[PDB]
RNA sequence: UACUCGAGUGGCGAACGGGUGAGUAACACGUGGGUGAUCUGCCCUGCACUUUGGGAUAAGCCUGGGAAACUGGGUCUAAUACCGAAUACACCCUGCUGGUCGCAUGGCCUGGUAGGGGAAAGCUUUUGCGGUGUGGGAUGGGCCCGCGGCCUAUCAGCUUGUUGGUGGGGUGAUGGCCUACCAAGGCGACGACGGGUAGCCGGCCUGAGAGGGUGACCGGCCACACUGGGACUGAGAUACGGCCCAGACUCC
């Protein structure tokens, strides 16, 4: 509030916490409707949204969203879901 | 702060030849005052302190300067009262006393101070300068045409000059070669009962 | 980066630097890893001791010293042994030793006798 | 000219974990004991050597140890809190 | 006209540095370890690269509202900003498998392998600066353990997310760190659970020596920023001179 930097930097942080929130959810999404098909039985459409969601969390990590160790347990869970379903 | 007083009151105090040309010590050995006849208790204390009360008072230094020389004397791995007494000896002064330049030991404390001497390439206005072997104190400049000093040089017929000192100097150079050692310096009271106050 | 500094040390009007190498987010006379060498400015010609082999170590893992510390190595030729532009040329001038003690007592004793 | 795009590491000596060698007092959990590890030590004042004790709790996948036991032990990263050994082999049975 | 530059976007730093010792009897500190249980902008070192496509806006201009702090809409412009797509197949998820070292899960041979995906930025006329992924460094750190360091039973019971386990979630990572479920277990006379005090240490003072006291200065760690909490951005935040909320306190 006293420093000009420290204000533009608050408007900064602003912009950016709101494009990572959409990220988030956008992903938050993906994952909820993998889950879902998993839990009804839509192999089909398990593996056809999988890939999906599995291209979503590469690129959320390239963009330094999340760590790649963030994403690789995500991918994990999915891939051994689909496994086992 | 130097001492100011008479050195006859020291003496007529405990009874020893410092100065050397004490008329007043001759004809009044006895302490000064009121009760100058009066006698005095006996213990060890009364001598450990009458020990370095002579030695200090002889050479000028101060009681806690004094304990400085021997915090270093006891710090050296030799043995604390010789090597103390060899440290207090080791200043510049009493060096140039020893030598005979000087009529008393103020004044050579009053040579060294008021920056008499040239050591070296330096000026040394330190009356406590500790001089270590082969160390040559040449004097300076304008120290020809001091008229007491004059006379010193050319008549310094006064107590002579020990073992350890010469003079290799047309200008009155003075030089160190061998350091001082108890054997040969016989001075009055040895520094034992000094060691063992300074370690009560 | 681990930048390779000189660090202060001593009283207030004759500084002595020490040659450090340690981390950028330290403090002036803050901890280091490795004191290698130091600097004494306050006689002219400055006298300059430096561990040149553990100097290129740190310059090989990747440090990054200032201006006046790379000063000195091209003056002692540690950063020219680095990169080999011309050679490791040694610029350095070590101080004129003085006629000792002994020698000296000696000629006053020769020349007086 | 070309360097080669890989390197291998500097090789890592895999460090030494410790062991204790204690008494088992139950099994009355799953999958875990608990070892009455001892040391002889000295009290630092006094100097004398001082018997102590200290409970440890290890575990094992398959569970072969007993009370009544004379077992060896590994450190090892916490398996859960309170839980930071392992059991080795069943070393002098009773 | 751009040498230059108010303001603006855009980076970068601001988390270092500097101060205090209220709290804290705690792996907070000191020493010695472990990581097969982990992240690392910056500096260096190598390898392979740096293609293409696109929208909108701040400013500026017009205008409204408010006492001010500030906000609103219409319009317009730019990019190393944001967003796409295409490659990488060195990296990452999963399946099958040979060998090898182990200290068990496991680690390693850029192991092979059917197969799925993931990058990027252009300025510069002068010592020239860059940008992306990727392996190996060096530096910083996060986590766990042994051990040592005050008084007090006129502080004897304490414990239910507590103790272990299964399936999941969660973080950079192990982990009751969280979740529903199974057993009922755990801690304690070597002082739990409580109370009082207190920052820790290299050190400083004394002492023959042990030991006792003690933590000025300087150096290294921890914690704190009016009081109490929370999250964001971000390589990394107790985010002192940032945000939000509730208080208390002073001003308009």
């Amino acid at each position: 509030a006293n420093i000009k930097s420290q204000i533009k930097r608050i408007r900064t942080n602003e912009r950016r916490r709101l494009r990572n929130q959409s990220v988030k959810s956008s992903l938050r999404t993906a994952i909820r409707g993998f889950r879902e098909a998993v839990d009804a039985g839509d192999k089909d459409k398990a593996s056809e949204l999988l890939h999906a969601t599995s291209r979503k969390l590469d690129k959320a990590a390239s963009k330094g969203v999340i760590h790649p160790n963030q994403a690789a347990n995500k991918k994990s869970a999915l891939a051994l879901a689909l496994n086992k379903l | 702060a130097r001492y100011t007083g008479p050195a006859t009151r020291k003496s007529r105090r405990l009874g020893v030849d410092l100065v050397g040309g004490d008329q007043s010590f001759e004809k009044r050995p006895y302490p000064p005052g009121q009760h100058g006849r009066a006698r005095i208790k006996e213990s060890e204390y009364r001598q450990q302190l009458q020990e370095k009360q002579k030695a200090r008072f002889s050479y000028g230094v101060m009681e806690k300067q004094f304990r400085r020389y021997y915090e270093e004397a006891n710090r050296q791995p030799g043995k604390t009262g010789d090597n103390l007494l060899r440290i207090l000896e080791s200043r510049l002064d009493n060096v140039v006393y020893r030598a005979g330049l000087a009529r008393t030991r103020r004044m050579a404390r009053q040579l060294v101070s008021h920056g008499h001497f040239l050591v070296n390439g330096v000026k040394v206005d330190i009356p406590s300068y500790r001089v270590s072997q082969y160390d040559i104190i040449d004097v300076k400049e304008k120290s020809l045409n001091t008229l007491p000093f004059q006379i010193a040089r050319e008549t310094a017929g006064e107590r002579p000059i020990p073992s350890w000192l010469q003079v290799v100097g047309e200008r009155q150079r003075i030089l160190v070669h061998q350091l001082p050692e108890r054997a040969q310096i016989d001075v009055p009271l040895t520094e034992q009962l000094i060691v063992e106050l300074y370690s009560k | 980066a681990v930048k390779i500094k000189l660090t202060r040390l001593g009283k207030i009007r004759n500084p002595q630097y020490r040659i450090i190498v340690a981390d950028a987010r330290t403090r002036r006379d803050g901890r280091a890893i490795e004191v290698i060498g130091r600097y004494h400015p306050k006689e002219e010609p400055s006298l300059i001791q430096i561990d040149s082999e553990r100097a290129q170590y740190w310059l090989g893992v990747g440090a990054q010293p200032t201006e006046p510390v790379l000063a000195l190595l091209k003056i002692t030729g540690d950063w020219q042994k680095f990169k080999g532009l011309p050679g490791a040329e040694g610029t350095l001038k070590v101080k004129e030793p003085k006629p000792s003690k002994l020698d000296l007592f000696n000629a006053a004793l020769a020349e007086a006798e | 000219q070309k360097g080669p795009k890989y390197t291998p590491a500097a090789e890592k000596p895999r460090g030494r974990r410790k062991t204790a060698i204690g008494y088992v007092v139950s099994d009355k959990m799953q999958k875990t004991i608990v070892v009455e590890l001892e040391d002889r030590k000295s009290h630092p004042l006094y100097g004398k050597i001082i018997r102590t004790t200290k409970k440890v709790k290890a575990h094992d996948e398959n569970g072969e140890a007993g009370i009544g036991d004379r077992v060896s032990l590994m450190e090892t990263r916490p398996l859960s809190a309170t839980k930071r050994w392992r059991l080795v082999e069943i070393l002098e049975k009773a």
